[PDB]
């Protein structure tokens, strides 16, 4: 199956409110949609919504030996995946041109900034160290992917507690988050996506753009870049052709943008280091909407385990036994033995000869 | 006509195979014809032919457990035995047949990995058996299990002594040692028709008209290691107790047949 | 036994025809389905639809496993859906496996179940999905978690009608005798009575 | 009685002549399978020696051939149909096949509105005409009056029988139907 | 080590802004429908196209009002000093590919050829610095050489940024330092850019003079390359008459 | 392809020794070999037998030496097949014919006198010689596998395989030590290494390096390895018709004499370009 | 590593290579012998033909496919050869080998130059071969019960395939051997497989690589195997008789 | 097992059986039921409804009403489509079921083999269903039972196209519903409502064909009285 088609009349009215500049669902042109986070239980486990689009973001260490060259640092899988839930075009192997962009947008961001502080993470060198593996899922696509997937990255990073290790003479050990208390890690810089579009030949310019708009418009810019003032990556790409004022422009943009989610990003996870510091009750459960007509709630029940002895009994107790009619294994020469009506003659020989 | 046919022959108790209903087909089994493999068997359950190989080798133990030999078990389906299976990856058909028998051989728990090592940290056997299908007829998870411990009741293991100065493995090739069997699990399948009608042994037509399939496999002092059951119309706990004390005539007919060929030698 | 805390969510994302997430204690299911729709001509069938299932996990890639377990839902919920009524169309359920405590196998089910029912299928009865796990000696505690299933020397799981309560699916993990078969069985015909007035009072609810 | 093996020396050019599923060469006559020897004496002597196996299990399509079918699903300007038997013997396997709305009737009129000819799930007899293009691979007809859909099935399942050339009713609830009824 | 020494002399001799030397060709292959050889430096590519003709496969992949661009990328497996054999199924073809198809799906005019397709095969022989403008830049005389009209000529340069100041096509012991690395596809004519890269680090004070040498190393690259191609058509009008 | 017609008189041509060139019934086009072209690699070639492009490259490395024997080295190929040669080729789809090229070429030199293999290995156990042959396909205008096996034959003979010293002794540098010097290398002794035949069978009429024409029109052809010594290595029929018996004694005798021809000219042409040595400079692609 | 399969160890040396029993001693024959042969037709019930190929050390099973949906004008023949992993010294990769592609492709360049493929438009046939044990020459195994598979499956063909085998001894006086054993074929310097039609008197595929560089000794090779596919015709002669005497008395 | 004309406006699951009243009746069993035997099963959720205008006789239809987006045709509903290719002398238009529509040249108003209308691909059109059975691709004609087409044919020059539910669709096309009116008191506005569960709007200014959009799809909640004179008062502005 493929995707509904576009009509010709949204078309002309989007084309219509752009040049008048006022979008569909109200937002003037330099605003996000705004955002919402919500943690796991176990770490490094969180639920980010740009929006209405869902990614779920997962980080999860092990421990390996560390090829050959580069003895004293760690490696850091990322994998992208685009769940066929999403939308009705993802497929399981029939949108490969845009995981491909997906991914290396992703990496070149998160691996080449050097944020991660992958220096201290060995335990001994030639021997184990931690091998770091993040994971992200797309749940529902409205547009504007790589923003999410890059909050959602951002959190899950900054979210994580690995186990942790004494290490003295040449002799290991390992703990347990009873034995000895999970440890963080090392996070040098905030390296945050932006997105732009433009529309009809580059005369205006949408932030955040959702899937309507996105498919309305020419080309797309990417500029990524971390807290401060410093720039990790740029990525032109779709039908567009730039000017070189507009360059600058769109970094200011993502200055500022890239600065109030850091914002939100930092308060965020300030909120619930302190909710889980008090001794409250958190997770995915005690986050559903109780004012809503959609969701409901039902505490334990023993139902009733008072019964079940009695009809087993009977059950077993109420059925035919085993009959006894036994069947007789046959030998023709050590190998072969057959069992059931059996065979007439003993083999055959010259049946045909 | 499909639904209507077969009917007339469950009605008149005797369905086109020539069986009671309630019957399995001819069994007979062959071991030790393959030389260039550790241990072998072939199963002939009135077709559905299934033949299987055992190749032991060297590997070194796991992380965790240091202590544990590897055994690792495959079914394939090659587009011979049938002709609805095409060449390729393995199907859908022969992954469920595969991780059918790794959960049987996992919890009968009939090896233990601890009998597999050498010397703990360094070497542990790993064990290769591989089933093959020549022919698809019909109830494939029962003589697939049955070819399996056939054949594991034959393999035979060189005793390995290693050094201390050169630590390297020399391998004693003329006393050739035995494998530690526990337990004897045997699968017995039933096939449901629309709502009521159960049969034993099915067929693939049958299988191709059938609502849903039963399995069900026991040791040797009547506990179940497996209920595998897919799915269907649906069944009752009287239903499973008419099973199992078929199950248990099957599985004491089995136990004698491999008790009786092993002791001929 | 007794069954932990329960809570369920429908109509999440806007895309899919119907969401519905099922969270039972800690671990979670996010699903959603498509209504029927076109089918690639190399795979329809005549007076019937078709059923696809896929399963996808929190960490690594799917592998045979994923796909055993992805016959026994696709085999579940075909015994429970009018496919008579829409031929030469494509039925999809697609699963998602947000965190995991135990009994992953009956929380999957309970949210396919509610996914089917909030997408508007065609349905001959609700199924339900109740995991027993017997200790060393033979207590019985239903709705487990990973750290008693770690210990318990026996796990089943059972996918229970919602009509006469008979027996659809069974994955059983472990060595037993028939006895505490026949015991966990009725355990989880007790047990099935209070999900499916879970079911009814969600959906009482969501029409009010 | 004996059989053969593909190639063997049969007879010469002057004794007999090649049948079917037989070659020659060099002035003799050579074995192409493995059936049964057949001599055809037929009248006026030089029988016609040919080979057959009589034990059909598949059988390719002609240009012309009667075969039994199925039909799949039904379009407004075509039917597309799975071929299931060749004349009367089963076919092992399930070929396609395709009936334009011209093949319908003997006449390749106009109107001839396929919706209420071919209704699927029915089963027909029909004859091929060619060995099609690449997306109509045997393109069949039934421009005859002994071909058409055969045996019909109700609409709950339930056999059904013909009761006119244009017109079939049900024998429970008396409901008409329109199918193309070929000749018993 | 030193990259940029005190008196402003590189590793191998050259100043800051200041190129290789490149020696170009037409006309290489005689049965396909285009051709080209450029070395820029010390790298070696190639590339050859294929013209409008009928969709292979012919599985309903066509589009009613343009064509279909269709690029891939190679490298031979003694391109650098390891071996370094990869199969054909590696993500930096499929992205240099997806770049390519980027480039020419925008500077190409393209709507003139409704329902067909164009090969665009491209392989590089040693690889030493930047390998995407030596591929762009080897295409883009193959796409001329086999007459496909387009909007202009489209030429690739790269920069970088060492110690404050701004480079100029980096090469592969520079590239592999850590640096704000950067690459433009420009239309000179216009001043137009068609594709923008980044990698690494680096500040916003510095945007505008990396990318602004880059855009003028490009723009140095145009004038070696229009001259081949005006002694290449001069050569062919005085050929034929 | 080719209509009925024109196969028609293609064979008629090919019974009357005439053909569309002009050339014989075993006249054999000429070639424009080369050597050194590519740089990073250690020996180079390129041959040109017509629209048909070969460029091959060999790099020696260090290696282990495999179980069997510790007194060897090996060889590996890898024939590609670029796509540049043949729309039909995109992506995947020259695989079929690489694995083919390749395998033949294991077959030819899957002997124990084909080059040498005591000069690869240095140290017993411990240390070897590797040598990768990379071919890769440029065009395809028929007779590929001569045009393959020539430019092997001429790569070979250009390999350097830098000379190493180092002690293998544990006291003194057991760390592999080279010459340290830039240009100080060791010749491999290529006299006899073999070369393919590949002969067309057309009518009752057997041809030598027939065109994509002449070979459409072929139902079988024989391929035999000769060296210049004259000695058969490997021996393989290929097509879709038979051939006769008496046409392998017949096609023998043409294989014997089109490689003892191929190998003296080759041996002759390679010492014309190596008398004189940095002169006459080195043109290729440009 | 594979996802479509059950993982074990990541690597497993066998213990050939840790052996200490030395290599033994072929021995000596008379190089005029063949190994007695037994065959059978018509083996597997859901196969539309099949035969079963068993002489001395080698056992291999073939089955061929009936006519399917999609040079035409032509039908196809498509061709898969596959080994089963417990044959041989060593365990092999189930995902496949160059070796077998190799005997693949030397395979349908062997049984199409048999069939009549020109009755049969836009059809196509599959054949399937297994070899269940390697204890000798096998491609001269993968030929005669291909061909026989084929003759019993009912389609027409000009004539049967029969194949041979042979080895050169490593001595100093050298002598070429007919079906060689895998005792006298890992010790030999060179082989060579021919397939003939009996009948036609033609060969149908040759393939041959080594260490003999005279034109005069393949000469005696192709033509002893030509002596030895003279000589394998009559038991294939009686096995198909069989085959057909059994299934039409069937009815 | 409870019985029916008990059982209106509640709340029923599938599996769950209802008694008709009982003289076996020929009432018809609408899209969420089924009839079995003297009973009748509960294939979807909903609430029962029961309709028979006026008089003692029948009279009558069980059905019940749920909340979904997944379309399936009903033969002789008003269907807005998306016109998608133009092969043949046809038009394939996208409805939103498992298989396209068919149009033909001449089903619109005075068309024949001259004077064909200008029909491109990827417009809107306003037509009725003829032929909807699961045996075919449903067909679909565009004028008139008569033959002079009211206001159908292809209809959308500067107004925007949404989507909604099944739900919101059904509240509206009800006789004693005061939405339209209301709604179009703050704006003045013209609908043209779909069986399919889709909506053309068009207002004067851009802005309040936005606000209207997004507003008309919250109607089918957001009980009336207590809330929405509250609610039209917020949005006044």
């Amino acid at each position: 199956m493929k995707e509904t088609p576009l009509s010709n009349c949204e078309r002309r009215f989007l084309l219509r409110a752009i040049e008048e500049k006022k979008r569909l669902d109200g937002r003037q042109t330099y605003d996000y949609r705004n955002i919402r986070i919500s943690f796991g239980t176990d770490y490094g486990c969180c639920i980010v919504e740009l929006g209405k689009t869902r990614v779920l973001g997962q980080v999860s260490c092990e421990l390996v030996s560390p090829k050959l060259n580069r003895a004293t640092e760690g490696i850091l899988f990322f994998n992208l995946e685009l769940s066929q839930m999403a939308a009705p075009a993802f497929e399981p192997g029939r949108q490969s041109d845009l995981l491909v962009k997906l991914n290396r947008l992703m990496e070149r961001c998160l691996r080449n900034s050097k944020c991660i502080d992958t220096e201290s993470l060995c335990v001994v060198a030639g021997e184990k160290v931690w091998q770091i593996r993040v994971d992200l899922h797309l749940l529902n696509h409205d547009g504007n992917i790589i923003d999410a997937a890059s909050i959602a990255a951002i959190v899950a990073l900054c979210h994580f507690r690995r186990p942790d290790v004494s290490v003295q003479g040449d002799e290991v050990t390992l703990y347990t988050p009873e034995e000895r208390d999970p440890v963080p890690l090392s996070i040098h810089h905030m390296p945050i996506c932006v997105s732009f579009a433009f529309f009809q030949q580059g005369t205006y310019l949408l932030v955040d753009p959702n899937e309507r708009e996105e498919r309305v418009m020419d080309g797309l810019l990417v500029i990524a870049m971390n807290k401060h003032r410093e720039i990790c990556t740029i990525q032109s790409s779709g039908g567009i052709m730039l000017l070189k004022d507009q360059v600058l422009r769109c970094s200011k943009i993502a200055g500022v943008k890239v600065a109030e989610i850091t914002e939100l990003i930092l308060k965020a996870l300030e909120n619930d280091q302190k909710v889980r510091k008090e001794g409250g009750k958190f997770g995915f459960a005690e986050s559903i909407a109780n004012q809503r007509i959609t969701a409901f709630k039902m505490e334990k029940a023993p139902i009733d385990t008072s019964d079940v002895e009695e009809k087993a009994e009977e059950i077993i107790a109420e059925a035919e036994p085993p009959s006894e009619v036994v069947s007789t294994p046959v030998l023709w020469t050590p190998g072969t033995a057959q069992i059931g009506e059996g065979v007439e003659n003993s083999w055959g020989d010259l049946e045909d000869s | 006509e499909p639904l209507e046919y077969y009917r007339r022959f469950l009605k008149e108790n005797c369905r086109p195979d020539g069986r009671e209903l309630g019957e399995f087909r001819t069994t007979t089994v062959n071991i030790g014809s393959i030389s260039t493999a550790d241990g072998s068997a072939l199963v002939k359950l009135g077709n559905t032919t299934v033949i299987c190989g055992v190749k032991a080798e060297f590997a070194a133990p796991s992380t965790d457990a240091p202590d544990k030999g590897y055994v690792v078990p495959n079914v394939d389906l090659p587009p011979l035995c049938s002709s609805r299976f095409r060449s390729g990856p393995p199907g859908e058909e022969a992954q469920v047949a595969s991780q059918f028998i790794a959960d049987v051989i996992e919890n009968s728990q009939i090896i233990q990995k601890e009998d597999l090592c050498i010397s703990p940290g360094k070497l542990v056997w790993v064990l290769y058996c591989d089933l093959i299908c020549l022919d698809y007829d019909g109830n494939i998870l029962d003589a697939c299990t049955f070819a399996l411990l056939a054949a594991l009741k034959n393999v035979q293991l060189p005793e390995v002594t290693i050094n201390e100065e050169t630590a390297l493995a020399e391998v004693n090739l003329k006393k050739k040692s035995y494998l530690n069997i526990r337990t004897h699990p045997v699968a017995t399948s039933f096939a449901v028709f629309d709502d009521t009608l159960l049969i034993v042994d099915p067929t693939g037509e049958e299988e191709h008209l059938a609502t849903g399939t039963l399995t069900i496999v026991m040791d040797e002092e009547g506990k179940l290691c497996c209920l595998h059951k897919p799915g269907g119309s649906g069944l009752t706990g009287a239903k499973l107790q008419d099973c199992m004390s078929r199950a248990v005539t099957r599985h004491k007919e089995v136990k004698k047949l491999m008790d009786e060929v092993i002791k001929s030698m | 036994c007794s069954l932990r805390h329960f809570a369920c969510e429908q109509n999440l994302l806007s895309r899919p025809d119907g969401s519905a997430s099922f969270l039972q204690g800690d671990t979670s299911v996010l699903a959603g389905v498509y209504g029927p729709a076109e089918v690639k001509v190399s795979k329809e069938i005549f007076n019937k639809a078709t059923l696809e299932v896929i399963l996808r996990p929190k960490i690594g890639l799917p592998g045979v496993a994923e796909k055993s377990r992805e016959r026994l839902i696709r085999n579940t919920c075909e015994a429970v859906v009018l496919g008579t009524l829409h031929p030469r169309t494509s039925i999809t359920v697609v699963l998602q496996v947000v965190s995991d405590a135990g009994s992953l196998l009956a929380c999957c089910l309970n949210a396919a179940c509610m996914a089917l029912v909030d997408a508007g299928v065609p349905m001959r009865a609700l199924f339900c999905g109740v995991a027993c796990a017997l200790d060393s000696d033979g207590t019985l505690v239903l709705d487990p978690t990973s750290k008693q299933e770690k210990e318990a020397r026996a796990v089943l799981t059972f996918a229970l009608d919602s009509v006469e309560r008979k027996l659809l699916m069974s994955s059983t993990k472990g060595l037993y005798s028939d006895t505490e078969l026949q015991q966990c069985l009725a355990a989880a015909q007790a047990a099935s009575q209070h999900v499916f007035r879970f079911y009814r009072e969600s959906l009482q609810r969501r029409y009010s | 009685v004996r059989y053969c093996i593909p190639g063997e020396r049969l007879c010469n050019l002057e004794e007999g002549s090649p049948g079917s599923g037989t070659y020659t060469r060099h002035g003799y006559i050579f074995s192409s399978l493995a059936g049964c020897l057949m001599k055809s004496s037929e009248n006026g002597a030089l029988p016609v020696v040919s080979v057959v196996r009589e034990t059909e299990s598949q059988l390719l399509p002609d240009v012309g051939a009667i075969v039994t079918c199925k039909v799949s699903s039904i379009n407004s300007r075509f039917a597309k149909v799975h071929i299931l038997y060749v004349g009367s013997m089963p076919l092992k396997n399930s070929f396609r096949g395709t009936i334009r709305k011209e093949d319908v009737r003997a006449t390749e009129k106009d109107k001839v509105e396929i919706y209420k000819s071919f209704r699927p799930g029915d089963i027909v007899l029909a004859k091929v005409i060619s060995l099609g293009d690449a997306q109509s691979n045997y393109l069949l007809t039934t421009a005859e009056n002994e071909l058409g859909v055969v045996v019909a099935h109700s609409e709950s399942g339930i056999q059904m029988v013909p009761i006119s050339w244009c017109e079939m009713q049900c024998p429970k609830t008396h409901t008409k139907e329109f199918r193309k009824v070929a000749r018993v | 080590l030193e990259l940029l020494s005190d008196q402003g002399y590189r590793v191998d001799g050259r100043r800051a802004g200041e190129l290789r030397k490149i020696q170009a060709r037409m006309g290489v292959f005689a049965q396909a429908d285009g051709s080209a050889y450029i070395e820029q430096g010390n790298t070696k590519a190639l590339a050859v196209v294929y013209g409008p003709h009928e969709i292979r496969g012919s599985r309903a992949r066509a589009l009613p009002d343009r064509a279909l661009v269709n690029c891939q990328y190679s490298s031979a497996t003694f391109s650098t000093g390891e071996r370094k054999r990869r199969p054909h199924g590696d993500r930096k073809s499929c992205e240099m590919g997806l770049q390519l198809r980027q480039t020419f799906e925008a500077a190409i005019l393209t709507q003139l050829h409704p329902r067909s397709q164009i090969d665009i095969y491209v392989q590089v022989l040693q690889a030493d610095g930047g390998t995407y403008a030596a591929c762009v830049n080897a295409a883009t005389l193959a796409v001329l050489d086999a007459g496909i009209p387009m909007r202009d000529f489209v030429c690739a340069c790269s920069a970088g940024f060492v110690d404050g100041t701004a480079l100029a096509d980096l090469s592969h012991v520079e590239e592999a330092a850590g640096g704000p690395q950067l690459a433009l596809a420009l239309l000179p004519a216009s001043g137009q850019i068609a594709l923008l890269e980044m990698d690494a680090r680096l500040h916003e004070d510095h945007l505008e003079r990396v990318l602004e040498a880059a855009a003028q190393a490009a723009r140095d690259v145009h004038t070696l390359l229009d001259r081949v191609v005006r002694q290449h058509v001069r050569e062919a009008s005085i050929l034929l008459g | 392809t080719l209509s009925e017609a024109e196969k028609v008189y293609i064979v008629h041509g090919v019974q009357e020794d005439l053909r569309v060139d002009g050339r014989g019934c075993e006249d054999y086009r000429c070639v424009e070999v080369e050597t050194d072209v590519v740089s990073n690699t250690s020996g180079s070639a390129r041959v040109k037998l017509g629209h048909t492009d070969i460029l091959v490259g060999v790099k020696a490395e260090m290696g282990t030496p495999k179980l069997e024997k510790p007194n060897e080295g090996y060889l590996e190929f890898f024939v590609d097949c670029s796509a540049s040669a043949t729309p039909e080729f995109e992506g995947r789809g020259g695989d079929d014919l690489g694995t083919e090229i390749a395998n033949t070429l294991y077959r030819i030199f899957n002997n124990k006198s084909s080059v040498d293999l005591k000069t690869l290995c240095i140290s017993p156990r411990e240390h070897c010689w590797v040598l990768y042959v990379d071919v890769l396909l440029l065009e395809c205008g028929g007779n590929l596998f001569d045009a393959i096996s020539i430019a092997v034959k001429a790569a070979l003979f250009n390999t350097r395989i830098p000379r190493v010293r180092v002690l293998e002794d544990e006291e003194g540098s057991k760390d592999i030590e080279l010459s340290d010097d830039p240009y100080d290398c060791i010749r491999l002794s290529v006299e006899n290494v073999p070369c393919i035949v590949t002969l067309c069978k057309i009518g009752y009429r057997h041809v030598v390096d027939a065109t994509l024409q002449e070979e459409a029109c072929s139902l079988a052809s024989l391929l035999v390895s000769v060296t210049s010594k004259g000695v058969v290595t490997c021996m393989r029929k290929v097509g879709k018709g038979s051939l006769d018996p008496e046409s392998i004694f017949e096609m023998m005798e043409t294989g014997k004499r089109v490689g003892k021809v191929l190998h003296a000219s080759l041996q002759s042409v390679v010492h014309k370009e190596e008398s004189l040595g940095p002169k006459r400079q080195k043109v290729g692609f440009l | 590593g594979d996802h479509r399969r059950i993982r074990g160890p990541e690597e497993s040396q066998p213990p050939q290579l840790y052996a200490a029993d030395e290599e033994e001693a072929p021995g000596t024959r008379d190089p005029t012998r063949l190994r007695p042969v037994y065959a059978r037709a018509g083996l597997l019930s859901q196969a539309k033909g099949s035969a079963y190929l068993e002489a001395g050390g080698t056992k291999v099973l073939c089955a061929v496919s009936g006519p399917r949906q999609a040079a035409a004008l032509r039908g196809r023949l498509l061709c898969d050869f596959r080994r089963a992993p417990f044959a041989g010294r060593r365990r092999r990769a189930p995902p496949g080998g160059c070796e077998e592609r190799e005997l693949a492709l030397a395979l349908q360049e062997a049984l199409e130059p048999a069939v009549r493929l020109g009755r049969y438009p836009r059809a196509q046939l599959e054949v399937s071969a297994l070899l269940l044990e390697d204890g000798g020459s096998a491609l001269a195994a993968a030929l005669t019960a291909a061909a026989l598979a084929l003759a019993d499956a009912g389609v027409e063909m000009y004539d049967l395939v029969v194949g041979c085998g042979l080895s050169l001894a490593p001595g100093p006086a050298p002598t070429w051997l007919l079906d060689p054993t895998r005792l006298e074929e890992e010790r030999a310097a060179a082989g060579l497989t021919v397939a003939l039609m009996p009948v036609l008197n033609q060969v149908a595929g040759l393939l041959g690589s080594g260490e003999g560089g005279l034109t005069e000794s393949w000469a005696e090779a192709v033509r002893l195997g030509l002596e030895g596919c003279q000589r394998l015709y009559p038991v294939l002669q009686q096995s198909l008789v069989r085959a057909a005497r059994r299934r039409g008395a069937a009815a | 097992a409870r019985a029916a004309r008990t059982v209106l406006g509640q709340v029923v699951l599938p599996g769950e059986e209802l008694l008709l009243p009982e003289s076996r009746v020929r009432v018809v069993c609408g899209p969420g039921l089924r009839r079995c035997g003297d009973r009748l099963l509960v294939t979807k959720c909903g609430r029962l409804r029961h309709k028979e205008p006026g008089s003692g006789s029948g009279g009558g239809v069980y059905w019940v009403d749920s909340q979904q987006k997944r379309y399936v045709p009903v033969k002789g509903d008003h269907v807005i489509g998306i016109v998608t290719a133009k092969s043949g002398d046809i038009f394939k238009v996208d409805v939103g079921g498992s298989e396209p529509a068919s149009l033909s040249y001449l089903s619109f108003e005075g068309a024949t083999k001259r004077n064909r209308p200008n029909v491109q691909v990827g417009d809107l059109i306003y037509g009725q269903f003829v032929v909807a059975n699961k045996d075919m691709e449903p067909e679909m004609v565009c004028i008139d039972s008569c033959g002079r087409a009211n206001g159908m044919g292809v209809i959308g020059q500067d107004g925007l196209l949404f989507k909604v539910t099944l739900g919101l669709i059904r509240k509206l096309l009800a006789p004693d519903c005061e939405i339209i009116q209301e709604v179009g008191k703050l704006h003045p506005l013209e609908i043209v409502f779909g069986m399919n569960g889709r909506i053309w709007v068009k207002a004067k200014t851009i802005q309040q064909t936005l606000i209207l959009a997004n507003i008309l799809e919250a109607c089918e909640h957001m009980t009336s009285d207590q809330r929405k004179q509250i609610f039209s008062r917020l949005a006044e502005s």
